[PDB]
This record gives structure tokens, C-alpha cells and sequence, in this order.
DNA sequence: TTTTTTCGATCGTATGTTGTAACTATCTC
DNA sequence: GAGATAGTTACAACATACGATCG
């Protein structure tokens, strides 16, 4: 049946994984040299492919041809693991199996030989959610398990794990994917899927992904669903609520000159237009950073801001650097606590007021 | 659970996706309280569970529709906090996850509805991740919240997000006037207090909350000239303390805006009170009081089992203390 | 509506209907049971949203057709409390139902029948009938290997496969496998399904050795079993099941033929000193020689020597005595044939007389 | 390939690194014959608690007698090395912590040892035992049979009841020094015939804190990444830590208030694609080291020798107040980094803030 | 060989037990005058002589000569009780057997007359671990005891027992053994054992005992093992330093006197032993708070902190309150900013340096 | 003449109630 | 003199109440 792009495009081979070059190289070298460890812990941010890497490693370990860094993907073991019904691969959702009894039952079955595979692989997802007793019970077996069992751990909060467990595992840190890599993957996926797209939309989606590929795929699917089956720049801009125009410049100028009425009128008009406040704050922070950097050196200004260059230069001539730092810090603080305010508009207004002080029926089936 | 007209367009989009089969298995709807997201979710689930739907409307006479009306459909698992509690435990989530493994009894689709994603504890949110990532075939999820940034990043990244935009202010005011009979200024004040979300203002009018607001306004008017804010305690010690603290913060913000000079304010029905508040206090003091009120409201809503009386008494005592000359005012910090 | 029946006939169908119902209904409707008087019969149905049990009793006495719901616990208490031979009359008076239990009149609440979640339209993917003896034999010989509670939810059930003209039952838990097969004399399409353990247990308890045949229907998402005047409906795991063929060892060469009774006695005697926690034993196989060794944490050793017909090379292999004893008990044959390849491979067990049923045990590597 | 940790477990008192006091005490006790019946071992993870416990158990049951220098070749020593001796009852308290298990264990302690002169019970992860389990052992610990000895190992002795602590001799193991870890790694690599460099060993020892098992795991990971060899570049890539030279140069540029040089170096680092958080942490560490050098000349070790002299120059010229101001500014910048629009923007703004409030050469004000 | 020093020197006569004069005198007078209660309950800390006194009372309550406070020690009953194999003396370890069935059987056994003794004494040890039903059965048996049955109870947490059981027995509470008595007992034991010793070593051992003779004997045995058959000042001091775990108070004392090298040495020593830095910081905060409260009122320091009473009292007496307040404030700031420090140890060192030789500048309300 | 507590998730011990299987004793062939 | 059926005892599984630790 139909499956979302996030799960349908899961990598199936070591050649379909973007980035993480050091981890893949280390795994390939270990498999080739025969130096196989019994405890691997993949740590990093979310949406980077810890589970996919673990599954690929398990598939490579239990391939019919042999222990290879390039799984065939066609033998019975590989396809069985892909379908998720492989007997010797025990996938344990640690977030729902935190009790000690489950772990004790698991560790009492480690002495039996594998059914059909050459190794018995335990893939524990989100191991950071287990209780202390579970970790202590694991410790002994994980220190020196039998020769036919391998442990694979995937987590996003390595701080939770006690130092005792970390001291007896091979840790692999996954980096956050860059904007270019995310854009390349997105365009490749869209071309394979026969979906029209434009470079600007892909650039915006990659920038908004914040280094997570799953987030990028989710945003792309949302745009496709709301974009009438087309990834258009206008549709993505509307969905993301990009400022586009020079509203942030006007707001920051009004704040700097300390004109309460002007800034309040601008905020009221923006609220009437219904824009995203987080985007506005990010744009203002970027403008402040650019102004400060230009004040450092006149040539630091980029070429993309020529249309609004002159005005910005005046700010760099009229505002001391300390005031710029104060405004940036206040805007950053306002951004930090925006969710906790009773209303987003109230939070923005409070932040701006703080900054201003700085101066010398067709009802289908529902009741 | 009433069907507001302004929900008609958005629905027309979502159902269309489910008509083509290219519907996301985890939809997260962002909307303010009183917008009617629950009605939209109920309509979508009802359409999904109908055996032989026509167009965008459920037939209303098949077995699925009959069971839905009776409210005893074997499918359609619902997660909500206990009657006496206000949070969703891990046990219910794990039970639903275990039950989802088996086939659908009626041979149709399985629908899971979360009443409010923000009420989930850390354990429940972490447990639901794997189920949301790779749900069985013909399984649909529906989550509702008012601030998706509060949810875990891992949980958020697994859901397709749809946002409901409140209607224009003029349309909301006209609808409220058609519904309830009140002065235009009162309607505008109620609408602005509800972040421009019609339905919440109607709920505010229906209850005795308006009388409580009037009592609080009178108490504040008496207290401000005297400088004895402790008297406000009787008007704030209640199970709905967060709403009254929000009202007080709105009044303070309106006073500060008037002090700075502005044309648009939230409290439109009490110009005299806001003018008096602005006259009798300095902008810095107003800012400090607003910050303290917001912080206390956040603490009250966040911590569980906290005694509201002591917190409010300490807040009022600090507010009275600040007004004294030569006192270090607080400053926001990271 | 109005009907009078003897207590003897009414008692026992009511017990079966109330069986699946538990102490906690969790919903007003599920607590009650649906009673429907139609034509010349009364049908009592009870469900818990997972399994449905319905019983039908023919009524000869005058009755008024109807369909309503009655609380299960109250009706069970009323029927149990009365003395022997009492005649029970029931009549629906408006919103309430009046039961003339002997000389005492009781009132019970009645809820609308349209709100009862019971299947109405049934479509069968396959359907057939077979004597109860075959089903009992298959379930008894395959259930002991079924898993109880494990992460792999697809292993917590039993696999029924209609292949060609025969029916096959498979069970496993990741440590041992049990396979049985029997012909039924009817051509069926290739179709595999998984039944949850609770449904299997309920079906096994349902059988009683009666001569009446059992009818089995399998739909897209449900399995129905009809025996006599009782119908039991259950749902399916729907999680895919690994093929048993790959589990069986390929080209086994070492073969041991022995007496079932002798092996059972030897294993039972050796298990006395076996470790209680693991219950592990060691087998040394040599020319017409089987040496069984058991050890204990406190260095208590037990040894047994058995004479068999073996011609292969010497071998040493560990095992779990409990699984071997269970397999021998379930086999129920005079001679036992064990096929093995090496000291780290799975070992197959069957009876030399016939190959209808087979078992596989994975060695305990130490 | 058996992992290095399991392969290189000590098998004699001459193969243990450090822990001189406990080894001397045990040797004296075994030589003089004054043998207790309850030993407790405490210390941080991976410092040789179970190893020394097993060595002591082997020494007690050696066929030649009770000596502090076990032969290591007799049947008892070989069986204990292979972990299958009958008289060494090893218990994983983390896995079996219920009271009934303790009752069953104690019900059969009167029986004489099967083959050895002593029946040694070695309990691991004692702190996981329940309170009832702790209470059940008091009488047996106080007055055990003459042919029974108890060995206990735990990581947090403060979790045990005071009653048990008063019944057994306590030995606390200390974290191994950097030099000892480096020497052990060098010896192991030489025995394994693996290429290595002094810098790689120094970095691994520094990153291993004080647990030798962590050092061995890191060495194995480096060997896997380095494709059969240990190289300084491979270790640096694995740890993801930039060389101290770049951070030191950046700090020096910041101190002298050279905005252009700082910006150029930041651009060069961005071209290198290093992590910003690591850069900030390294700068903070350098400032802390300078402050400690100001506190006392001996606060600087030989690990910084390559730059020591130059670093020392900064100690005798920067007033302490300036050092504190820079440290606090960088700490605040790192605190607020997550909410910044971009990591690069955050670091650049932090550096600009530091330059603006420079005590001696602040940026010019407007006119 | 040599048995165990603690186990060998268990007192066997009322003249050998040291201290606890009131309990011994009361028991002797009661036995002499014939005033014998139906149930006794001994309470106190660990290793004070509860079991020893109970056994002595049992021995003196069934001597062949008669009921006396000075048992002969030569008749059959005394010898058998010393060997712990007397027929009438039914000693039960309540910790190992807490279920209702065992207590039921033991209490039903009382219906039989004594075999070869005037009394049949039950010595229940660790009574606080019995089950609720066991307590009910014991109360039922103890309400109307026979004339020939006596109950002796030893416990360390009497508050766990129900009030009903407490009301039916006479309770004797033991006190700490004090330094002088422990020192004298150690001197006597070492003189009897023909082992060289020095007065300062014995004084240090007695001080470290902390009112527990068993702990003193265990430490003496460990020191003898470390000292190679003798007790010396240097060996005992090194042993205590290895076992010393009060780095927080030492750090506070060193900081308050403006010493830098001592603070660095203490930090290194703390780092040698596995310790959580935040735990150390909060411990220092608690110590400073306690010192401040003691300065406010001399009664603030309770009996719990008896070990370090003298040093804390001296610090409170000498240090002015303002310095304590400043140290508390700076350490609180350090604790607040710890998680963002480059390293836990570096953060702690920086905070210690700030508290040692720095002074923060308060905001000082300017308006 | 009285007055008096935060909540969720997890682990461990002891007692009482119900159901199923195996062993022993008694009756009839 | 042996086999089959019924009754009693023992073991395993499930439910309730109480106490303790960490976030
Ligand atoms: N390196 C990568 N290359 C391609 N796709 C990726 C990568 N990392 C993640 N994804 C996508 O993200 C989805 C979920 O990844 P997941 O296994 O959840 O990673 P993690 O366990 O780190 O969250 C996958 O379906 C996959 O398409
Ligand atoms: N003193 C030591 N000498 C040599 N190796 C050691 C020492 N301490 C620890 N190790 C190494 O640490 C690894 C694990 O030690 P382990 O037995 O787990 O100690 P612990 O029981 O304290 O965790 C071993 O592989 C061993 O080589
Ligand atoms: N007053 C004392 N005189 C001499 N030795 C004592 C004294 N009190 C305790 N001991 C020592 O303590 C051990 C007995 O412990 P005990 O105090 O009976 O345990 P508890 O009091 O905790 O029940 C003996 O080895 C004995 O030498
Ligand atoms: F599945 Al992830 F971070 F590992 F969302
Ligand atoms: F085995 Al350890 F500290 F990890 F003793
Ligand atoms: F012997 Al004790 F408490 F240590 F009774
Ligand atoms: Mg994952
Ligand atoms: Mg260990
Ligand atoms: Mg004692
Ligand atoms: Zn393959
Ligand atoms: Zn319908
Ligand atoms: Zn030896
Ligand atoms: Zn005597």
C-alpha cells in the first residue's frame, strides 16, 4: 500500500546513506579486518539514521554470502531482515520494555544457539529509556557475552546512560546533515518520484530542516499534500510563512529609534496579515548580526542585501556595538521564552517593550 | 463539540487526501482552544470508519456509523487523561500499542485519537515514538495541540503538521454578535483576550467568568490608588487562577502600551481603568509586575500539586514590595 | 420477549457465554449479553471486542420473538441460585425485564440491541469441516512449543496452513519448533494464517471428543469455529510468520534410533540432579552408545548409559532436558528417531514409524 | 577476533597496573596467613575490581598452596582462568536480587568444597541487592564456616548498610594515572604488533579519564578507523578535537583585539568545517588553564608542553580580571548558542561581543 | 590461621565486656534479686555488644550452679552455650526466615518442657525484619508466656517494631563505646596477641572507629595486614588517607584560610577517587550553610554530625559571618553555572579559585 | 471544645484465592 | 487381581495490600 516518503526511502545499502563517512569507514574496516566487537552504540541528534545504520550492520553480519561490508540485499537473510520477520534479529523497543522482568527474560535466552543465522543480534531502540535495574542487569552479560550474540544500541541522549555501560561499548557519533546534503537528497528523491520542483523551494526546505533528514522529508510531504502535488516556491513560502519583504528591517529601525507607536502599528499590521513570529525574530536576529559584522568591517556586508544596503549602513554608523549586542541578547531571550508566554503576540510585544527601554452549515457528521 | 463554519475549507482539503489514498498516517493539528479541532478530527475519523461513504459525507446507516453513534465501535481507540487526573499515563499508551498489533475486527481501518498531545508525560511520548514511526497497515493517528514547540522534537518530526488560521476579526465579531447579545466593546475585548479565536469568547460569555473579570477589575481599580495589592488575593485564589493572571497581565500590558502611546489595545471596554493604571505606575514597575505575573502563571500551570494560595500571596507581597523606592527590580536573564 | 424454559437446558450454554466475559467490563454494553429469540430458537451471544462466543438453543415452548440485552452476572446468579428442576420464565416488561425465578421475581435492566458490537456479515476466504479428533491431536501436539510472551509478537501464536489437500500446524518460540500435518480429504487453496494463543486455548478447551464434526471458516481478518450449536469467533495476529522449512536442518546425516520409553526414563532420571534454573544436560554419542550427563551447582553429577543403533562419528552436544521431555511426551510413539549434523546445529526429532509430525531443538551452546 | 579488553585481563599480580596498596596488603595477608573472610572492593568503573578479585580467588585455591604468587599453570588456576572452576561461585547480584535467591544460596553453604580448599563466593554489583537480601547476609558474614570466603565488588559503597561495611575489610581502588594508561597501551600495542605514535597514545590516555577499559575501547575504535594502525590524525578525527594550536592562536588574536585576524581565522575554521561547540569548549579550556597557571606555576602539565612556553607568556601579561571577563563572556555565549539562528552566527556574535567590551581596546564609538 | 581478631575476642564473661555499665549492672542486680522479666529487647548501634550481652545473659540464666550474674564457665551448659550447640538455646536468625510459617513452627515449639535446663531461652536476632503476620503470631505467643520460657530480642531499628510488642518487653539501649575505651581494648588485644604498636596509631584507629568496636577491630586487622605483621603510624595514616572520604570539609577549611596549593592537592586527591563533582559542590554548600546556622545559634549543630563537630564549631567561632555569606553566594553561582562549563573538574576548580581569591561586584541599585 | 500530605513510574515482599494436573485409594469387571 | 473413575493434595498463576527510591 501507499507509504510516506520518510519510511519508503529508507536506505537499504551502505551506498544509499548520505554523510556519516567516518562511521561507515570504521564499520567497513572492522568488517574487513575481522575485528568484530560485541557492543556498538550509535549516538547523535534525531533524524540522522541511527536505526538505519544499525539495521544495515545487522544485515551485513547475517548475510548468507558471509561477513561483508556490502550486503547483497537479495539473499533470503537480507530480504527477511528487510521485511522485519527475521528470527535471529530481536528488535526491542526499550521505551516500552523498561521493566526488569523483560530484561531478565531476554538475558536468559542468550545461551541458545541462533536459529538460522550465524549471529543473534539484539537491536535495542532508545536504550536511554530503561530503568537503572535494567542497565545493571545488562552490564554483566554485555561485558563478556557468548561468541554468537551481538548487541546494537541506538539512542539520542547518551547522557542518560550510566558511565559503566559507556565504558564497555564502541561509541559512534553521527553528525548533523549539512544543508547541501539535504538538498541533494531531496532533489534526488523528487526526481526519482517524478515530482516537479524548483531550486528555491528545495533550498528553503533544506534550511528549515535544521540538520534532520526526517524533518526535511516530513516538510516535503506536507508541501506536496498542500501544494496540489507540486513543490512550488510560492506554496513552500506560504506554508513556511517566510517574511520575504523588508518587514524585519522596518521593525528593527523603529525599535532602534525608540518610536513606540511605529513599532506597535507595525506589529498590529503584521498580526492582521498573520505571519510567523519565530521567523520574524530569526530575521531580526540575522539583521542585527549582519549590522554588527559590517560595523566590524565595511566590506563584510553581503552582495544579496544591496537593495537594502544603504539603510543598514546608516545603522552601522549611528549605533554603538554595545547597543547592538544588547538588542541581539534581548531578542534572543524573547525567542527563548516565546512558547511559554500566554500568547505568541503577547510574547513578541513584551520583548519589544523590553527592548524599547534601551535608549540614552454543511455539517458532515459532527454534533 | 459544535461544527463551526470556518472549519469547512480546511476539512475539504484533508479528506481529499484520504480519498486518493495518499494520506499521512500521523496528522498533528495545531489550533487554539475553542477553534474546533476536535470536531474536525471527529469528522475525519467518522469518514474513515464508514464502510460505504459517498462524497465527503458518511452514510450514517452502515454498521460503522451505527456503532459510532452508539459510541461502542470496536475500533477507534481514544487516549484521554483520567477523570480525576489531568495527564495521560504510559499504561494507556502501552495498552493501545499492544492492542494495535491484531487485525481490525470490522475489516476496515483503525483510528487512534489523542485528546491533547501536550498532556502526555515523557514516558508516554517516548513509548509512542516507535508505534508512530512504523504503524501497521490501515492505521491512522490524530494528535491535537495548541503549541507544538512544547512537544518532543523526535515526536514532532514524525507527524505531518496542519495549522488552523483564526478567521478575520470582523467575521468573528459578526458571528459573536449573531450568537450572543453584548456591547461591541465587550465582544472585541473578549475576542482579543482569546487570541482572536471565536468560540472561546463565546464560552467565556456563557459562564460566570465575565462577572469574575468585572470583580477583578473593580478590585484592581480600588487597589491601585491605595497601593495595597494584597486585597487582590480574594479575587485570584480560585481553580481558574491562570485565566485571571492572564487577564491581569493583559491589563498591565495595555497600560504600558498606553504609556508608550498606541491606538490598539486589548482591554477596549475599560479605558478608565487602564488610564488610571498607567498614570499611577512607572513603565519599569509595570514591566517588572508583568514579568512576575507571567512567571508565576507559568509556574502554577507547570508544577503539579503546587499550593496556589501561598504562591499568590508571595506574588502579591513582592508586588507591594517593589513599589517602595530604592528597590532593585528584577531583570530577565538566561 | 416472553419465554419459559427448564433450568437444566438453559444451564451450561449460559456458563459458556459468560466464560469470555470478565469481572471488569470497562463498557456498559460489553458487560451484558445479547439474547435473541427468533423462529423457534434462542441465541445468546457474548463478546469482549476480541473474541465472540455465541450459543443457540432450540425452544419448543411458546415464545415471543425479540432481541435485547441482559446483564451477564445477574442472569448467571439467578440461574445458579435456583434449586434443581426449577422452570425459569422471562418476560420483557417495557424498559425492564422480569424473571420469575422460582417463586421470586427479579428485575433486570435492558439496553438497546443496536448498540451491541457483534459481527453481522461474514465472508469466508476458506471453509471446510473435519472431525474434532484431528483438531485436538494437532493442537495438543503443537501448542506446548507456542510462545507465551515475547517481543516478537508474531511468535505468540499458532500458524495454520491449508496446503493442497492437507492442513498443517506450526508453533515455535525461538528455541524449538513443532510441526504437524494431517490430510482432510478436501482440496483447498494454499493459505496461511496466524491465530493468537488465547484463541487457540479457547478452541482447545471447546473440543470434547464428540462425534459431531467441527466446521472451520477463515476470513480476511477473522476465524470462526462451529461445533454442535456453539460458534466461536476470533481475530488474527496479522504479523507474518517465518517459513518453517528454512528452520529445519538441511541434509542431516547422523541418525539415532532408540526406544521412546528408555529415553524418557533416562532423561527423567538424569534430570533429578540437573540444574534447576537452566536444566541443562550433555549427550555423548558414540558407536551404539549414548552417555547422558547432568551436573548441579554443588557438584552433584548424574550419569546414564544407553544402547542405541548409531553408526556415525563421535559427538558431544548440550541440550535442555525440559524441551526433550516435552517432545517425547507429545510424540507418543514406540521408537524415536533423532537426526543431527554437528555439535552446534539444530537437532530434529520424530518417530521412526511415521513422519506426520516433527520437532526441532536448538542446542544450548556453552 | 577476541576484543582487547577480554584478551588482556591480568592473570597475575605482576600484570596489574597501579593499585600498589591493595596488592601489597593482599600479598602480606596471604604470606603471613592472616586471612579474613569478607573482602569488599570499591572504586570507579574499569579500574580492576573483578580482575583482582579473581586473582585473589585463584591464589587462595592454588594447588601448590596459599601463596601471593600463584603458579598460573595448575588445574585450579587454568580452570579459574577459563571461568569454569567449581569452587568459585560467581553471582551477578544485579540479575538475582530477590530475597528468595539469597535464602537458597545460604541454605547450602555448610557443604564442604568439591575439590578446592576454600569455597569462594564472588558477588558482583552488590549495591543492586534488596534490603532484605542485605539483612539476610549479616549472620553468615559475621560467622561463616571455616571453608567459606566472601568477595564483594561494587562501584558505590555508600549504598550499602553500615552494618555490612563493618563486617568486611574494605579496599578502595584509585583512578589510574595518565602515564600508567599510556604505558599500558604502548605495551599492549607492541605485543599486538600494531603501528602507533606517541601523540595518539597521549590523546587516548587523556580521553580515557582514569578507566583502563575505556582506554582499551578507544584504542580498538582507533585501530578500526585507522585500518590496522594507530595514527595521530585518525585519533584526532575520531575524538573530533581540533589541535590546540588553532584555539591558542584564536585566543591570542582575541586578547590583542585584532578583529580582522579573528574574522579571517574564523573563516578558515569554517572552511575546515570544524564543530563550533568544540571550538568554544577548547577556548574555555585554554582560558581556564591560563587562569590556573596564574594561580600556581605547577598547574600546567606536560600535555601542553608543545605550546607551554607560549601559553606561559599569556600568564604574565593578562591581568586576572581580563581573564575572568573573557571566560564569563565565552561561557554566556555557549549558554545561549542553541537558540541562536545559526551556530556560525552565534560564535561570530559571541566574538564580536567579547571584542566590543574589550577592557583595553574597545571598538570605536560613533560620533 | 589465627582465626579473625573480631571473632576470636568475643567476650565470654561480664568482666570482659567494656562499657555499657548501666545495662550490665541492671542485669546483674535483676538476676541476683530474682527479678527477671518475661522479655528483653537490646537496642543500639552496630557492633556495640548486643548479641554478646544476649549470649552472656543466656549463659548465666541456665548455669548448673544456679541463676547468677557470674557464670562459672566450666559446667556442661556453659561450655555448650560457648560452642553454640546447646539444646535449650534456640537461636534464630530472623533475617533469613521472616515468613509466617517459620515463626509459627518456632512458637508452637514452645509447648514442650526444657530438656536439660531450667529455662528454654529464644534468642531472636534482627527482629525488625519479621513480617506483619509473624509479629502477630509473636504477640499472641508473648501475651501469656509460660514460666519456663524467656525471650531475648536484639535489634538495631526498634522503631520498626509495633508498639504492642514493645510494651511487653523491657528495653535496654546501648551507647557508643567512646574513644578511650576502644583505645584501651585495642591496646589489651594487641598486648595479648604479641604485636608491636605505637600509641598514635591506636589513637587514630580509635578515632576512625566512630563508636563501633567491630569497626575498630576490622581496621586494626587491615592495618596489621598492611603493616606486615605490625602496626605503625605511617602505615595506619596511609591506610586512613586511602579510606578518607571527607574531602568537602577539608576543601572548605583550606579555602577559608586562603591556601592555593592545598586546594589543588585536595582536588587531585578527590579526582583520584571516583566522585561526582556536583555532589561535592552541594556537600560544600551544605557545610557552609550549617556553619552559618551554627554561628547564628550554637544549638544548630545536632548529634548527627558528631564526627566533625569540633572542626565545624571552630570554623564557626573563628570565621566572620560575612566571609561565610560570600563563600556561599559564590559557590551557589558556581553550582548554577557548572553544567555549561567546559568540564566538571575545570568548572569546580574555577569556582574554587573565584571563592578563594576573587570578589564579585554586586549590581548596587543605581536609580 | 482541634487542627495536619505532591505525583508518576518502577521494584520488592508476603498472603489469599482459583484452576489444572498428577497420584493414591476404592469399586467393579 | 488388574484396570478405570473419582476424590484429595500439591503446584502454578493471578490479585490485593503495604513499603521504599528516584525524577
Ligand atoms: N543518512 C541518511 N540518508 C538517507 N536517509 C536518511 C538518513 N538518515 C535518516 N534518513 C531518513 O530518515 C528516516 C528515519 O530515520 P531513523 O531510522 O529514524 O534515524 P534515527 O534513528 O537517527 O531517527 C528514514 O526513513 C530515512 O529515509
Ligand atoms: N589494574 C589493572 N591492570 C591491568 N588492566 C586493568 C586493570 N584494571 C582494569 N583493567 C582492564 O579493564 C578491563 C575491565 O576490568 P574489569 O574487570 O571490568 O574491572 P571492574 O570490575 O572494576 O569493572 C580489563 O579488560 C582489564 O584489562
Ligand atoms: N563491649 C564490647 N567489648 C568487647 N568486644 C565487643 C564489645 N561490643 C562488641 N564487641 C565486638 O563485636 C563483635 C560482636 O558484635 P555485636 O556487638 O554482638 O553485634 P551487634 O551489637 O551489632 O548485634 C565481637 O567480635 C566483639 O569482639
Ligand atoms: F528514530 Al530516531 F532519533 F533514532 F527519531
Ligand atoms: F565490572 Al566493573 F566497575 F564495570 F567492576
Ligand atoms: F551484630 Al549487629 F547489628 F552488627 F546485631
Ligand atoms: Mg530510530
Ligand atoms: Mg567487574
Ligand atoms: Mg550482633
Ligand atoms: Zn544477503
Ligand atoms: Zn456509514
Ligand atoms: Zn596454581
Ligand atoms: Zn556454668
Amino acid at each position: 500500500s501507499y507509504q510516506v516518503l520518510a519510511r519508503k526511502w529508507r536506505p537499504q545499502t551502505f551506498a544509499d546513506v548520505v554523510g556519516q563517512e567516518h562511521v561507515l569507514t570504521a564499520l567497513a574496516n572492522g568488517l574487513s579486518l575481522g575485528r568484530i566487537h560485541h557492543a556498538y552504540l550509535f549516538s547523535g541528534t534525531r533524524g540522522v539514521g541511527k536505526t538505519s545504520i544499525a539495521r544495515l550492520l545487522a544485515k551485513g553480519l547475517n548475510c548468507e554470502t558471509g561477513i561483508t561490508a556490502t550486503p547483497c540485499g537479495v539473499c533470503d537473510n537480507c530480504r527477511e531482515i528487510e521485511q522485519g520477520r527475521f528470527v535471529d534479529l530481536i528488535e526491542i523497543d526499550a521505551a516500552s520494555r523498561t521493566k526488569v522482568e523483560d530484561t531478565r527474560d531476554l538475558l536468559d535466552n542468550v545461551q541458545y544457539a541462533p536459529a538460522r543465522g550465524r549471529f543473534k543480534v539484539y537491536l535495542i531502540d532508545e536504550v536511554h529509556m530503561l530503568s537503572r535495574h535494567s542497565f545493571n542487569a545488562l552490564l554483566k552479560t554485555l561485558e563478556e557475552p557468548p561468541e554468537h550474540v551481538k548487541f546494537l544500541l541506538a539512542t539520542t541522549d547518551p547522557q542518560k546512560l550510566p558511565v559503566t555501560i559507556l565504558s564497555r561499548c564502541l561509541q559512534f557519533h553521527l553528525k548533523a546533515l549539512d544543508v547541501e546534503q539535504i538538498r541533494h537528497q531531496l532533489e534526488h528523491i523528487l526526481n526519482e518520484e517524478h515530482i516537479a520542483h524548483e531550486p528555491r523551494a528545495l533550498q528553503l526546505l533544506a534550511r528549515a530542516a535544521e540538520g534532520s533528514l526526517r524533518d526535511a522529508l516530513s516538510l516535503t510531504d506536507q508541501a506536496i499534500a498542500s501544494g496540489d502535488g507540486q513543490v512550488s516556491t510560492q506554496a513552500v513560502s506560504a506554508m513556511l510563512g517566510t517574511l520575504d519583504d523588508d518587514q524585519a528591517l522596518s521593525l528593527v529601525e523603529a525599535m532602534v529609534e525608540a518610536n513606540g507607536e511605529r513599532v506597535m502599528a507595525l506589529i498590529n499590521e503584521a498580526a492582521a496579515r498573520g505571519i510567523e513570529w519565530e521567523a520574524l525574530l530569526v530575521e531580526m536576529l540575522g539583521l542585527l548580526h549582519r549590522i554588527a559584522m559590517v560595523q566590524l568591517s565595511p566590506a563584510a556586508l553581503g552582495n544579496d542585501m544591496a537593495a537594502i544596503e544603504l539603510r543598514m549602513r546608516e545603522l552601522a554608523r549611528t549605533i554603538p556595538p554595545t547597543d547592538i549586542q544588547l538588542y541581539y541578547q534581548t531578542l534572543l531571550i524573547g525567542r527563548k521564552e516565546l512558547p511559554y508566554a500566554p500568547d505568541r503576540r503577547m510574547g513578541v510585544e513584551m520583548t519589544l517593550l523590553r527592548a524599547l527601554a534601551f535608549h540614552p452549515v454543511p455539517l458532515p457528521e459532527t454534533t | 463539540m459544535r461544527w463551526y463554519p470556518w472549519l469547512r475549507p480546511d476539512f475539504e482539503k484533508l479528506v481529499a487526501s484520504y480519498q486518493a489514498g495518499r494520506g499521512h498516517h500521523a496528522l498533528l493539528i495545531q489550533a487554539l482552544p475553542g477553534m474546533g479541532d476536535d470536531a474536525l478530527i471527529y469528522a475525519l475519523s467518522r469518514y474513515l470508519l464508514c464502510q460505504q461513504p459517498q462524497g465527503h459525507k458518511s452514510c450514517g446507516h452502515c454498521r460503522g456509523c451505527q456503532l459510532m453513534q452508539a459510541g461502542t465501535h470496536p475500533d477507534y481507540y481514544t487516549l484521554a487523561p483520567e477523570k480525576g487526573k489531568n495527564t495521560l499515563g504510559v499504561d494507556a499508551v502501552r495498552e493501545v500499542t499492544e492492542k494495535l498489533n491484531e487485525h481490525a475486527r470490522l475489516g476496515g481501518a483503525k483510528v487512534v485519537w489523542v485528546t491533547d498531545a501536550a498532556l502526555l508525560t515523557d514516558a508516554a511520548a517516548n513509548a509512542l515514538l516507535k508505534t508512530l514511526e512504523e504503524p501497521p497497515a490501515e492505521t491512522w493517528f490524530f494528535l491535537a495541540t495548541r503549541e507544538p514547540e512544547r512537544l518532543l522534537a523526535t515526536l514532532r518530526s514524525r507527524c505531518r503538521l496542519h495549522y488552523l488560521a483564526p478567521p478575520p476579526e470582523q467575521y468573528a465579531v459578526t458571528w459573536l454578535s449573531r450568537e450572543v447579545t453584548m456591547s461591541q466593546d465587550a465582544l472585541l475585548a473578549a475576542l482579543r483576550l482569546s487570541a482572536g479565536s471565536p468560540g472561546a469568547a463565546l464560552a467565556l460569555f456563557q459562564g460566570d467568568n465575565w462577572q469574575a473579570r468585572e470583580t477583578l477589575c473593580q478590585a484592581l481599580a480600588y487597589s491601585v490608588p491605595s497601593g495595597d495589592w494584597y486585597s487582590l488575593l480574594a479575587a485570584l485564589n480560585h481553580e481558574q487562577a491562570p485565566a485571571r493572571l492572564h487577564w491581569l497581565a493583559t491589563l498591565l500590558m495595555d497600560a504600558l502600551k498606553r504609556h508608550h502611546g498606541a491606538a490598539q489595545v486589548t482591554n477596549v471596554d475599560v479605558p478608565g481603568l487602564v488610564a488610571e493604571l498607567a498614570n499611577h505606575l512607572s513603565p519599569s514597575r509595570l514591566q517588572a509586575i508583568l514579568g512576575d505575573v507571567c512567571h508565576i502563571r507559568e509556574q502554577l500551570m507547570s508544577v503539579t500539586g503546587i499550593n496556589r494560595e501561598l504562591l499568590i500571596t508571595d506574588l502579591l507581597l513582592r508586588i507591594e514590595h517593589y513599589l517602595q523606592p530604592g528597590v532593585v527590580l528584577p531583570v530577565p536573564h538566561l | 420477549m416472553k419465554f419459559t424454559v427448564e433450568r437444566e437446558h438453559l444451564l451450561k450454554p449460559l456458563q459458556q457465554v459468560s466464560g469470555p466475559l470478565g469481572g471488569r467490563p470497562t463498557l456498559p454494553i460489553l458487560g451484558n449479553l445479547l439474547l435473541q429469540v427468533a423462529d423457534g430458537t434462542l441465541s445468546l451471544t457474548g463478546t469482549d471486542l476480541e473474541m465472540e462466543m455465541v450459543a443457540r438453543v432450540a425452544l419448543v415452548q411458546p415464545h415471543e420473538p425479540g432481541a435485547t440485552t441482559v446483564p451477564a452476572r445477574k442472569f448467571f446468579d439467578i440461574c445458579r441460585g435456583l434449586p434443581e428442576g426449577a422452570e425459569i420464565a422471562v418476560q420483557l416488561e417495557g424498559e425492564r425485564m422480569l424473571v420469575r425465578s422460582g417463586r421470586s421475581r427479579f428485575s433486570l435492566s435492558t439496553l438497546p440491541a443496536a448498540d451491541f458490537p457483534n459481527l453481522d456479515d461474514w465472508q469466508s476466504e476458506v471453509e471446510f469441516t473435519l472431525p474434532q479428533a484431528t483438531m485436538k491431536r494437532l493442537i495438543e501436539a503443537t501448542q506446548f512449543s507456542m510462545a507465551h510472551q515475547d517481543v516478537r509478537y508474531y511468535l505468540n501464536g499458532m500458524l495454520f496452513e491449508t496446503e493442497g489437500e492437507e492442513l498443517r500446524t506450526v508453533a515455535t518460540d525461538g528455541h524449538r519448533l513443532a510441526v504437524c500435518s494431517m490430510p482432510i480429504g478436501q482440496s483447498l487453496p494454499s493459505h496461511s494464517v496466524i491465530v493468537p494463543r488465547k484463541g487457540v486455548i479457547e478452541l482447545m478447551r471447546m473440543l470434547d471428543g464428540g462425534d459431531n464434526p467441527l466446521r472451520v471458516q477463515i476470513g480476511s481478518n477473522n476465524i470462526r469455529a462451529h461445533v454442535g450449536d456453539f460458534i466461536f469467533t476470533s481475530k488474527l495476529v496479522d504479523g507474518r510468520f517465518p517459513d518453517y522449512r528454512r528452520v529445519l536442518p538441511k541434509n542431516p546425516d547422523k541418525h539415532l534410533e532408540a526406544g521412546c520409553d528408555l529415553l524418557k526414563q533416562a532423561f527423567a532420571r538424569a534430570a533429578i540432579l540437573s540444574n534447576e534454573k537452566f536444566r541443562g544436560v550433555r549427550l555423548y554419542v558414540s558407536e551404539n552408545q549414548l552417555k547422558i550427563t547432568a551436573n548441579n551447582p554443588e557438584q552433584e553429577e548424574a550419569e546414564e548409559i544407553l544402547d542405541v543403533t548409531y553408526s556415525g562419528a563421535e559427538m558431544e552436544i548440550g541440550f535442555n532436558v525440559s524441551y526433550v521431555l516435552d517432545v517425547l511426551n507429545a510424540l507418543k510413539c514406540e521408537n524415536v528417531r533423532m537426526m543431527l549434523t554437528d555439535s552446534v546445529s539444530s537437532v530434529q526429532i520424530e518417530d521412526a514409524a511415521s513422519q506426520s509430525a516433527a520437532y526441532v531443538v536448538m542446542p544450548m551452546r556453552l
